[PDB]
């Protein structure tokens, strides 16, 4: 008759009452995003997302959280990335994600596209999150820098890539951490995140406040000193320096 | 490491 919530350093969090052995399995469970407020709730199996519909927190009484759906049929699922496969649906966004960040043009001469807020935040604000195929550092370290434009490094076993074209949000759209430029002044930091549909990764955090319509940048944070970098990143460090 | 964020 009571509910638990479990939640994750990154401050997300399943929700619900647990079955006989204190697992998360239920019609009634719902992942919580960080904003406290953002739900996926439905059917979950020992905390795996079997059918999250997507909704929101709206109280909590006596510790059991309240929730509204939102309308539409917006439905998500445990859908871990493998070597060869990005997601299930590329094309459906994070519900979280899309109401932080939106890709535009960066402000960074020659960088491309980048990484907005779409609102006003506070320090320590999940904004965006770092999905992609999940490939080895042997593959990643033996093969060129034009190919390793967006590997992220998760663990020591892991690298987490977004390789053409889904580097184009018009093949991908699911997260948005690889459209992040960098930045050796930057107002964000990568950090742990256990996603529900993306399991393990890596989300974009602020580490201050920010307005809305800035630019996000995260220090990409190569080796300066094995500097194992592409040639604009060695260009930009050598400016970096000099500032200092 | 040709990655970003490596510890
Ligand atoms: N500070 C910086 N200066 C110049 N180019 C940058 C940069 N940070 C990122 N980039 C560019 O962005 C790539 C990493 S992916 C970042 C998003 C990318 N700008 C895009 O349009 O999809 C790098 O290969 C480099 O081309």
């Amino acid at each position: 008759h009571g509910v638990c919530w479990i939640y994750y350093p990154d401050g997300g969090s399943l929700v619900g009452e647990v079955n006989e052995d204190g697992e998360m399995t239920g019609e009634k469970i719902a992942y919580v995003y960080p904003d406290e407020r953002t739900a996926l709730y439905g059917k979950f199996i020992d905390g795996e997302m079997i059918e999250g519909k997507l909704a929101t927190l709206m109280s909590t009484e006596e510790g059991r959280p309240h929730f509204e759906l939102m309308p539409g049929n917006s439905v998500y699922h445990f859908d871990k990335s493998t070597s060869s496969c990005i997601s299930t649906n590329a094309l459906l966004p994070d519900p979280y994600e899309s109401e932080r960040v939106y890709v535009a043009e960066s402000l960074i001469s020659s960088a491309g596209e980048g990484l907005f807020s779409k609102v006003a935040v506070g320090p320590n604000t999940v904004m965006s999150f770092y999905n992609g195929v999940r490939i080895t550092h042997q593959e990643v370290d033996s093969r060129d820098w034009a190919l390793n434009g967006n590997t992220l490094s998760l663990d020591e076993e892991t690298v987490i890539d977004v390789p053409e074209p889904y580097n184009h949000v018009s093949k991908y759209c699911a997260s948005l951490g690889h459209k992040a430029n960098h930045s050796f002044t930057p107002n964000c930091i990568f950090d742990m995140f256990v996603h529900p549909r993306f399991g393990p990764i890596k989300c974009i955090r602020t580490l201050r406040a920010v307005e809305a319509d800035e630019e996000l940048t995260v220090a990409y944070g190569y080796d300066h000193s094995p500097p194992e970098a592409p040639e604009w990143y060695q260009v930009e460090l050598k400016a970096f320096q000099a500032t200092q | 490491s040709k990655s970003k964020d490596r510890k």
